[PDB]
């Protein structure tokens, strides 16, 4: 038995934040998201593949379009390949395809961006193929473009790294 | 009556029947007695979510618009071709039914 239902759906969408009375579309298209626990909200961002103005904005449950963050990236074009939150720093970490690997730290009180940091810990030399932080947010794993397996703490120091190669598929199948 | 069930298809709703309980006992599987489209009795609206039925004479579907929920009461008399009921508003989200 078990059968499963639909109980909301509950949907809308995230605009963006104008600066200069430009309120109609940027092309500001949807990049990524995440659910944020620790407050029942969603920690939305949107950004443009042109211009690299990325605005990440935290969506609160009661309607408050918080916009945590917004800038431009100096690739400006490569695909943000994953994003996080993390609470206790409240920082907002992304990770580009050319390795921009940027983080913005903000504050709880004083949501408004320039009262922020934007930092870039370090880049992938010729990009990066894909990236997932771990459920528990205490190691991020990637890969560069090249096969060679990066994998590093929450703090940005590289734990380990192994070069992909195709000979060891060869020897471990077993068939 | 334990003897017809419902089931959403997207934009379309089918009534299957048994002919009595003693007839589901010796092996006559329900049949597709009935399919009622949801342009049939709404030409276009949002999605329908569950259903449930009324003394086995009225059929209660709710379906979810982008604000609010719409319950469209059905009857199942003559199955063949049903009538549409006042489709009925509930102004909040209804969850479940």
């Amino acid at each position: 038995m078990r059968n499963l239902i639909t109980l909301n759906k509950g949907k809308f969408k995230p605009t963006a934040s104008t600066a200069e009375g430009d309120e109609d579309d940027l092309s500001f298209t949807l990049l990524d998201s995440v659910f944020d626990t620790l407050s029942d909200s969603i920690t939305c961002v949107l950004g443009s593949t042109d211009i690299g103005a990325i605005e990440v904005q935290q969506f609160m449950k009661d309607g408050s379009r918080n916009v945590l963050a917004s800038f431009n990236i100096q690739t400006f074009d490569d695909k943000l390949l994953s994003f996080v939150h993390f609470a206790d720093i409240n920082q907002l970490v992304f990770v580009f395809e050319q390795g921009d690997i940027i983080t913005a730290t903000y504050d709880p009180v004083s949501l408004d961006p320039a009262e922020t940091l934007i930092e870039i810990m370090g880049t992938i030399d010729n990009g990066i193929a894909a990236a997932q932080w771990s459920y528990d947010e205490e190691t991020l794993a990637m890969v560069t473009k090249d096969r060679n397996v990066v994998v590093l703490s929450k703090l940005f120091e590289p734990i380990s790294e192994y070069h992909l190669e195709v000979d060891d598929l060869k020897i471990s199948k077993h068939v | 009556s334990n003897e017809i069930y419902a089931a959403i298809n997207k934009d379309v709703l089918i009534f299957a029947a048994v002919p009595s309980i003693e007839e589901m006992k010796k092996g006559k599987h329900p049949s597709i007695v009935c399919e009622f489209p949801k342009s049939e009795f709404t030409s276009e609206v949002d999605s329908l979510r569950q259903v449930a039925f009324i003394n086995d004479s009225i059929v209660g579907v709710l379906l979810d618009t982008d604000n609010l929920s719409r319950i469209a009461l059905l009857d199942i008399q003559d199955i063949t071709q049903p009538t549409l009921i006042t489709i009925v508003e509930v102004y909040d989200k209804i969850v479940l039914l």
